[PDB]
């Protein structure tokens, strides 16, 4: 009935694969693209959602989220392949 | 015939 | 058709004075006009000037005011009496903005003047009233974000409502609408899954109310 | 809702007539030229009048009384249904036992006398609208296109083709060239005289003859030709919105101008050159200084034709019908005449003391006085 | 009470001509006028004719500006030779200059600047238009190679009555009955000089209407067949043509045999001559429609005060 | 129009005042940036009516 | 001359410092005529400055200028088809306007531009003239003059060396026409670039349509008439030979989707080359990349001919960009309209991968919403941002409410009048108010109806009707019966599928009868009612109030909603009364057209239509009479009267309420009236069945020009009405009501186009098979509304 609703950043699977730990926020920015999130709230951390859901077809949601340090390096990475 | 004014 | 008697200017002028005095603005916009298109070069141009702007304002010609207002700032930037020019500015901007859902770049037009003009002349007799519009403003814009937010909530992405909120947050942190967009970024978080985000906005709800 | 002109037409003159005109006879040849403009005009040859119509009904007629010899259509049926008018705009032309009819249709008809059988069929650059000139066993085609080409008598087949430049807005209509010591002057829209030799078509020599025309883009800027005359070693051609000129006939060099326009054809005798302006002004100019002698503005903005002497009288018609004799020699009208309410749009035939004229219904008239 | 120094005369449609122009070419052919044995008496029509002078002046002077067209300081210096007199009169100080402007020397070489600005400009113009045909100049030197006749030089004055490019009948018949009364007037006893200065259009109107020594076939044929038959001091016309009537009075009439041999070469010796000589007609025809059409398409609106 | 012949004439609103937003400790409210400030000026004008919006006489 | 002082006269505009500065002699120095001259020039060369004279007082240096007098007001004369106040903005956009100079030599350029509009907007005989009234304190007033003569019209289109198609069918698809029937409705007769541009490109999109890839257009001409008034229009082509498809290859960056691309490409060997499946192709490629992700999928197709085998061989270029992605989505201009009305028709949702197409269909769809006279888009790029875009929508508000009025006419309904006053925008809310009244020959009709499109974001739809129904029976050629009814309604839509779309909903009805004649099958009802109505008197009276579930199914499918080639629409309405209601009845309406093309050009299509009724009573009671289905018209079965088909009315002896000598009855008392009274009048039925089969032929004798905008169909219908509840038993005599054998045939020809005066529809049939009583009526039309 509804349109299609697209959220978030695009995952493609594998520029997922591309990005190590240590990596600089030019290089993950260069491998993905700038994320549409961030954590405001004191601590820089980056959240790649991709998020989409067809007319009346479920949800689907791939969570990446960035954790760096004080210089800008990246030195955590959670993904959660789907929501709970 | 049919006629329509916009107000 | 409101024929104008060309009569000398000093008489126009004293017949249009009276008749702004009385209330009758569309007479006093005949007489200006005649005025200004029969000498344009007076004594008191500038005087006519501002009548002019004055009764377009109360007229609702607000075209016309925007017009005339430009055309004073152009000729007469460093005229004495700027401020009320820049304050008349604010309020043709406010009158014409006129439910926060709609368009809101008169509001901003009208906030930058304002901002403009108490931040130029703060000791001008028009600032207070600035200050207290420019809250309004402010709370207006405010609003409207929020009315945006809550309609993306709605309708179901949960990215652009915390995108909007956070700018809420960042552009007006201390307005009712921000106050009660709060629950929204919080609800949206919870949405997505993401409680390390939710319970910081259910810290920054509880903190505050 | 109300319209309005610009210019009001000129009333109708009330002349006396020094001679009673009459009507020799008349017959009809069909649907007629219409409310379109084009060339298409009756030919005379032998005591043979032959016309046609845009439909594309031909039709042979007897030159002192006006009988039906034969007739024939070129309209392609495609059974008994469907049927696809010819589109001839071209004038009939005669000459060797020839009829040539231009067509709308990038087609040219060379039609036998003693039947009206089809000679040939060729397939040209494009709309063929400029009156079939016949000159050293060729036939010259002007179209709108621009592209002058020649085909042969015979057969038909094209010889040479030449291409003039072509202005983005132009007038309707396109010269005829003529010939001279075999050489072809032709004109175009784009406002020169051109002049190619006949066995090739190289190009001699090219000359502007418009007027400044600097003003607002295709506007002020037409300038059409409309078949200029030679004589005696000396190009004549006028410009609609230009300025008449007299051109060397071997290099193309202006001997003298006037600041006049028209697309109507112009005479010359004598030592008098009688043209018709593009506004309707009568007038008479001097062969060698282009000096005016008189000028008779009373059927202005009427839509006038191209002059023809005929007993030394010039005759015009107008958009009205009406058929306007006036004397040569101080543009003082002599006659006027009714012929038809269709109104009268191509130009009038004179020769061998037979005066023919075609109206926009087909209605051809034989025109004598008594 | 105040007193007027300068003002407008006309306006162009890029440019303006001031009043005291015409002041300064008023007084120069006022002074010159006394020393050619002509009389100048009139003022009010003199007047009006050196205006029209510095009407073509300024519009011609402002294509020069606008196409590009200097003049050169040190051409002026070489300029004083002939424009001054230098040569004749050996002084090329502005002490010569006793008559007016308080030897000013900007003021001068600034008129001097003018007069040559508006001939170059012209001259280019005119020149691009003419058109020559082999026809012409291979006729023309055989005339000339033809026994080497026609050597007559002629002194002659012209009387100009303008007319329009597209003239109506009565402008036609007026200025056909200006040059007929012209032409019984001259021939009645009237002064042909002052009838020049009256009326005359052509540039040698404030001159008298003198063309100087000339030869007969430089003008057109149309003068040439009366100049034939026409005595010392007979009145020729009138005569229209595009750019009006002409009436013309020969001054003098001179001749001679001094036949130029290489063998009378017409493809070599007489051409270039002939082609020369057809050159000057074609400028003069093409002098007076070129002049005409600036006038009229020039923009110009006379002032007063 | 008429919408407009009422803001113009004396048509006045006061909203909320504006109240500033606390940070718990352990985090810090993102940056404000001052695009849309207010700046306080001291001084008691006219408002509300009492405020002659008259052009001076110059 | 030593200068001491310095005085100036006229000087109102222009500043005395900065003239003062403009003339570079100064006080305190010497003064000559050359100074002067140079000062007087700069004077000029300023531009406000119209009469110039330095002037030496005894001491002093005067100066005294009328200056460039300025301009107080500008009038228009003649400007009929020109407004005043664009032609207005246009001069001042020229620069000459209010309250500057005016120049003294530009009036011949001012009027040359105001003719040079006058061409382009198709005048070119325009005349233009400017008076010039000097006013005192050098004030000037001009007014100009306008002499707009006539406007060229083509007079012929013309395309020269086109063998395959004829030129009438070439320009059959054309914008501009030279033709313009008084009785069709085509266009007009202007000329226009943008028109003529597009009309050379539809020409080439129709020849590339035919395996003509080799199509060309050499030029094009375009000539006046001396006069000025006609225009003629010729196209030069070069029609080359017809072209195969031998295959196609794709290349490029395809991010590894060349397996399902692959799929996309696939053709038939051995096929028309086809240049609107290549842009379908193309745009299928882009909107498979877009849901990839990418945002700008540049797709290029350049076809390799070989002319040796007349084949096409197509090589695809694939260009991906980068995933770009949408940080805001502005709105701006919507100063009446609110935020979220807006919002909803967007498909591009804020925060994720960007989308041309999606964009796009959000522009087309606000488009579609009509309450925006122009909408406009823009990607503009963040600051100092790789892949982050805002998209701004810029809208102009358009008028909502609308007062309208119609008038029709038909043999069926007679004289038919519309008129009501809707607003679609309640204060810019997206509410549509309206207020509609329809009065014909036996009904007077009117209702005030208020609906909210989006009761939810989803797309459903929240109604709302009150209406209020006046129904004469015998002005219908129906038993004589009069209903008197009002009520009111709630109904809700659900679109699923864009094509579908189901609609449920309750309402209220109360019915009021009166001035019945008594027959047999109303009384049936009203006995199973309860009623006991007097036989000899129709003075009866009867009212009631119904509370029904409203529900119903469409199906919209159709290629054109106008003259349709392609497609089916089903319609599917029922409706059943809850308890507590009087009546206990049920109703289901079906409704079908199906066209089916035989032709590429669809010019040949067959049309079927059906039409099912059904309904009864569920407590022992009847279905109301006054809901029965009819039969027989211009939309069910032509070449009958209207409401003819079905049973017909069996009248019992009664006295006639004023009997008058000389007067039809149906056999009152006062006409020896002893016994049950057969009659011709149809009254309607519980069931109906109606199927037309149509067949479209193009009209054969219009011009080819414009014969595609007249329909020309031959059709064969059948219907019929029958009666579940009659007792055949009971009354011998009288025919078998209840028996749906009785079918209804007939077959005719219609015509159909659009007229000045609306829409016209004729029909003559020959009925065939008919039984008795039916009326037949052969000649049919309908001036529709």
């Amino acid at each position: 009935y509804r349109p299609d609703i697209n959220q978030g950043n695009y995952l493609t699977a594998n520029d997922v694969s591309k990005i190590r730990v240590g990596m600089t926020q030019q290089q993950v920015a260069y491998a993905l693209g700038t994320p549409l999130m961030s954590d405001p709230f004191g601590t820089n951390t980056w959240f790649y959602v991709f998020r989409q859901q067809p007319g009346h077809e479920g949800v689907t949601q791939q969570t990446l989220t960035l954790t760096f340090n004080s210089s800008g390096v990246l030195t955590n990475i959670d993904n959660k392949p789907a929501l709970s | 015939w049919n006629w329509s004014k916009s107000f | 058709k409101e024929e104008v008697p060309d009569n000398p200017p000093n008489e126009i002028y004293a017949t249009a004075q009276q008749k702004l005095q009385d209330g009758n603005w569309r007479q006093a916009i005949t007489q200006l006009e005649a005025l200004d298109n029969r000498y344009p070069f007076g004594p008191y141009s500038q005087q006519v000037q501002l009548d002019l702007i004055y009764a377009y304002y109360k007229n609702a010609d607000l075209p016309l005011a925007q017009a005339a207002i430009d055309r004073f700032i152009r000729l007469n930037p460093t005229h004495p009496n700027i401020d009320y020019v820049m304050y008349m500015r604010g309020l043709t901007n406010m009158a014409l903005d006129d439910r926060s859902d709609r368009d809101p770049q008169h509001a901003r037009a009208a906030f930058s003047d304002f901002s403009k003009l108490v931040r130029g002349y703060p000791n001008s007799q028009y600032t207070t009233d600035a200050t207290k519009r420019l809250v309004f403003l402010k709370d207006r814009l405010a609003k409207y974000e929020y009315s945006v937010a809550e309609y993306y909530t709605e309708r179901g992405a949960w990215v652009a409502v915390v995108n909007r909120v956070e700018g809420m947050l960042r552009d007006y942190p201390d307005t009712q609408a921000t106050r009660d967009a709060l629950p929204l970024m919080e609800n949206a978080y919870r949405q997505m899954q993401m409680n390390a985000q939710a319970e910081k906005v259910a810290k920054i709800i509880a903190a505050n109310s | 809702n109300s319209e309005e002109d610009v210019v009001k037409m000129s009333p109708l003159p009330t002349v006396e007539n020094q001679f009673t005109p009459t009507t020799a006879w008349s017959t009809s040849v069909g649907s007629g030229i219409g409310n379109f403009y084009s060339n298409l005009h009756p030919a005379l040859a032998d005591n043979v009048v032959y016309a046609a119509d845009r439909a594309g009904l031909v039709k042979a007629l007897n030159a002192d009384d006006g009988k039906e010899i034969w007739s024939v259509s070129l309209a392609e049926k495609d059974g008994w249904f469907s049927k696809e008018p010819a589109l001839l705009s071209g004038g009939v032309t005669v000459s060797g036992g020839h009829v040539y009819i231009g067509s709308e249709k990038a087609q040219v008809y060379a039609l036998n006398t003693s039947d009206g059988t089809v000679a040939w069929q060729t397939k040209v650059a494009g709309e063929a609208l400029s009156r079939p000139v016949v000159s050293d066993g060729l036939v010259l085609i002007h179209t709108s296109n621009g592209q002058l080409q020649a085909l042969n008598e015979a057969d038909g087949a094209v010889k040479w083709t030449v291409n003039l430049d072509m202005p983005s807005l132009s007038l309707r209509g396109e010269s005829a060239p003529t010939t001279a010591f075999g050489a072809a002057v032709v004109g175009g829209d784009n406002g020169r005289v051109s002049a190619v030799l006949m066995e090739q078509g190289q190009m001699i020599w090219q000359q502007r003859i418009s007027q400044a025309t600097g003003s607002t883009e295709i506007d002020r800027l037409s300038d059409v030709d409309t078949t200029p005359v030679v004589v005696n070693g000396v190009v004549f051609a006028l410009a609609y919105n230009g300025n008449l000129t007299a051109l060397d006939l071997r290099s193309g060099q202006i001997m003298w101008k006037r600041e006049l326009g028209s697309v109507n054809d112009f005479i010359v005798d004598g030592n008098r050159i009688y043209l018709v302006d593009q506004n309707d002004r009568v007038m008479a100019l001097t062969i060698d200084g282009g000096v005016t002698l008189w000028t008779q503005s009373d059927l202005l903005h009427r839509l006038l034709t191209s002059p023809v002497l005929y007993n030394g009288n010039l005759v015009v018609g107008d958009s009205e019908g009406y058929l306007h004799w006036i004397n040569v020699e101080d543009g003082r009208f002599v006659a006027q005449q009714k012929v038809d309410s269709s109104g009268f749009q191509t130009e009038p035939v004179a020769a061998d003391g037979k005066l023919l004229i075609q109206a926009k219904d087909g209605t051809v008239y034989s025109i004598t006085r008594w | 009470a105040p007193q007027v120094v300068d003002k407008v005369a006309a306006v162009v449609n890029n440019g303006v001509v001031l009043e005291s122009d015409v002041d300064g070419l008023m007084q120069s052919v006022k002074l010159n006028a006394a020393q050619a044995r002509q009389q100048l008496p009139d003022d009010a029509t003199l007047r009006h004719q050196i205006m029209e002078r510095l009407i073509m002046d300024q519009i011609i002077l402002q294509m020069g500006q606008k196409m590009g067209v200097k003049i050169s300081d040190e051409q002026l210096d070489q300029a004083i030779a002939n424009i001054a007199k230098q040569n004749n009169m050996t002084l090329d100080q502005m002490r010569s200059r006793l008559a007016y402007d308080g030897l000013n020397y900007n003021t001068y070489r600034n008129q001097i600047r003018k007069e040559m600005i508006i001939s170059e400009v012209r001259n280019n113009e005119v020149r691009r238009r003419i058109t020559i045909l082999p026809q012409e100049v291979e006729s023309l030197a055989q005339q000339v190679g033809n026994q080497n006749d026609a050597s007559t030089e002629l002194n002659l004055s012209h009387i100009l009555i303008p007319l329009p490019e597209n003239p109506t009948s009565d402008q036609v018949n007026e200025a056909e009955s200006q040059a007929r009364a012209i032409v019984d007037q001259a021939r009645n006893g009237a002064d042909f000089g002052k009838l020049a200065i009256a009326h005359s259009a052509d540039q040698q109107a404030l001159n008298g209407g003198q063309m100087g020594w000339g030869r007969i076939q430089e003008l057109p044929g149309i003068f040439a067949q009366a100049l034939s038959t026409a005595k010392k001091g007979d009145i020729v016309g009138p005569i229209r043509s595009g750019v009006g009537f002409h009436i013309l009075k020969v001054n003098d009439l001179r001749g001679e045999s001094k036949n130029i041999s290489v063998v009378d070469k017409t493809d070599a010796a007489q051409k270039d001559r002939a082609y020369r000589m057809l050159m000057n007609r074609k400028f003069s025809e093409e002098a007076a429609s070129w002049m005409q059409e600036q006038r009229a398409s020039a923009y110009v609106k006379i002032l007063s005060n | 129009r008429y919408k407009r012949q009422v803001s113009g004439d004396e048509a006045y609103l006061e909203a909320a005042p504006l109240a500033e937003l606390h940070a718990p400790a352990g985090m810090i409210l993102p940056v404000t940036s001052g695009d849309y400030a207010i700046p306080v000026t001291n001084g008691s004008g006219a408002v509300g009516k009492a405020l002659d919006i008259r052009p001076p006489a110059q | 001359f030593v200068v001491k002082d310095i005085h100036f006269e006229g000087l109102q505009r222009v500043a005395v410092g900065a003239a003062l500065l403009s003339m570079p002699v100064r006080t305190g120095d010497t003064v000559n005529d050359e100074d002067i001259s140079n000062t007087i020039r700069a004077l000029f060369a300023t531009g406000n400055f119209e009469d110039v004279r330095v002037l030496r007082d005894g001491d002093t240096l005067l100066v005294q200028v009328k200056e460039r007098p300025t301009i107080a007001s500008i009038t228009f004369s003649g400007n009929k088809s020109v407004k005043d106040d664009m032609l207005k903005q246009n001069l001042e956009a020229s620069g000459v306007r209010v309250g500057e100079s005016l120049d003294r030599t530009t009036i011949a350029d001012i009027e040359k531009g105001l003719e040079d509009f006058y061409y382009s907007v198709g005048k070119y005989s325009a005349s233009v003239k400017a008076v010039v009234t000097p006013l005192p304190r050098n004030r000037v007033d001009l007014k100009l003059v306008f002499q707009e003569g006539v406007s060229a019209e083509i007079q012929q289109i013309n395309i020269v060396g086109n063998h395959a198609f004829t030129t009438d069918e070439l320009i059959s698809h054309f914008q501009l026409r030279d033709e313009v029937p008084w009785w069709n409705v085509v266009g007009d007769r202007k000329y226009q670039k943008q028109k003529l541009a597009g009309d050379l490109e539809t020409l080439r999109s129709y020849y590339l349509d035919r395996g003509y890839a080799r199509f060309n257009i050499d030029s094009t001409q375009v000539s006046l008439t001396p006069d000025k008034k006609g225009i003629y229009v010729t196209v030069n082509i070069t029609e080359g030979d017809q072209y195969k498809l031998s295959g196609v290859e794709v290349s490029g960056n395809l991010a590894g989707h060349s397996a399902e691309i692959e799929q996309l490409t696939k053709i038939e060997p051995g096929e028309l080359y086809n240049g609107t499946k290549v842009t379908k192709m193309e745009d299928d490629i882009k909107k498979l990349l877009g849901r990839y992700g990418y945002a700008y999928p540049r797709v290029q197709s350049m076809p390799e001919i070989n002319d040796a085998d007349k084949t096409v061989k197509l090589r695809v270029n694939v260009d991906a960009g980068n995933r770009f992605y949408v940080r805001k989505i502005r709105f701006e201009g919507n100063d009446t309209s609110k935020d979220a009305v807006l919002r909803r028709e967007m498909r591009q949702m804020e925060g994720a991968w960007l989308g041309s197409d999606l964009v796009d269909q959000g522009k087309e769809r606000l488009n579609r919403l009509g309450f925006f006279e122009t909408v406009d888009t823009d990607t503009q790029r963040v600051p100092g941002s790789p892949d982050q875009v805002d998209v701004v929508y810029k809208v102009k508000e358009r008028n909502t409410g609308s007062f309208n009025f119609g008038i029709g006419y038909g043999t069926e309904s007679g004289v038919s009048f519309q008129a009501g006053v809707q607003q679609d925008n309640w204060l810019g809310t997206g509410y549509a108010v309206g207020i509609n009244g329809t009065k014909n020959d036996y009904q007077t009709y009117a209702e005030l109806s208020v609906t909210n499109p989006y009761f939810t974001v989803d797309g459903v739809s929240l109604g709302g009707r009150l209406f209020y129904n006046d129904f004469q029976a015998d002005d219908a050629d129906l038993s004589d019966y009069t209903n008197k009814s009002y009520g009111t309604d709630v109904t809700l839509g659900f679109p699923i599928n864009e094509y579908n779309s189901l609609r449920a909903g309750l309402g209220y009805v109360h019915n009021s009868l009166s001035n019945m004649q008594p027959q047999v099958a109303m009384w049936r009802y009203l006995y199973s009612m309860g009623e006991h109505p007097s036989t000899s008197d129709q003075d009866n009276s009867f009212k009631t109030d119904d509370f029904t579930f409203n529900y119903g199914w469409t199906y919209n499918k159709l290629d054109r909603g106008y003259f349709p080639t392609d497609g089916s629409r089903v319609n599917l309405t029922g409706k059943v009364t809850i308890p507590g209601s009087d009546n206990e009845y049920y109703k289901v309406t079906l409704d079908t057209a199906t066209y089916v093309p035989i032709d590429d050009d669809h010019k040949w299509v067959v049309l079927g239509r059906t039409r099912w009724g059904y309904g009864d009573g569920l407590g022992g009671k009847e279905m109301p009479f006054y809901e029965n289905f009819y039969a027989g018209g211009s939309s069910t079965v032509r070449g009958f009267q209207s409401n003819t088909i079905g049973p017909k009315a069996v009248y019992f002896p009664h006295q006639a309420s004023n009997y008058d000598p000389d007067y039809d009855y149906e056999c009152a008392t006062q006409d020896g009236a002893k016994d049950l009274c057969k009659s011709d009048d149809a009254v309607g039925g519980n069931a109906m069945a109606v199927a037309s089969l149509e067949f479209i032929t193009p009209t054969p004798f219009i011009s080819d020009k414009y014969a595609n905008s007249v329909r020309t169909s031959f059709f064969w219908d059948m219907g019929t009405v029958w009666d579940t509840n009659w007792d055949s038993s009971q009354y011998s005599g009288y025919p078998d009501y209840s028996d749906p054998s009785n079918i209804r045939m007939s077959a005719g020809i219609a015509l159909q186009w659009m007229s000045p005066l609306g829409p016209l529809v004729f029909s003559y049939a020959q009925p065939f098979k008919k039984y008795d009583g039916d009326k037949a009526e052969q000649f049919q039309f309908n001036i529709g509304k």
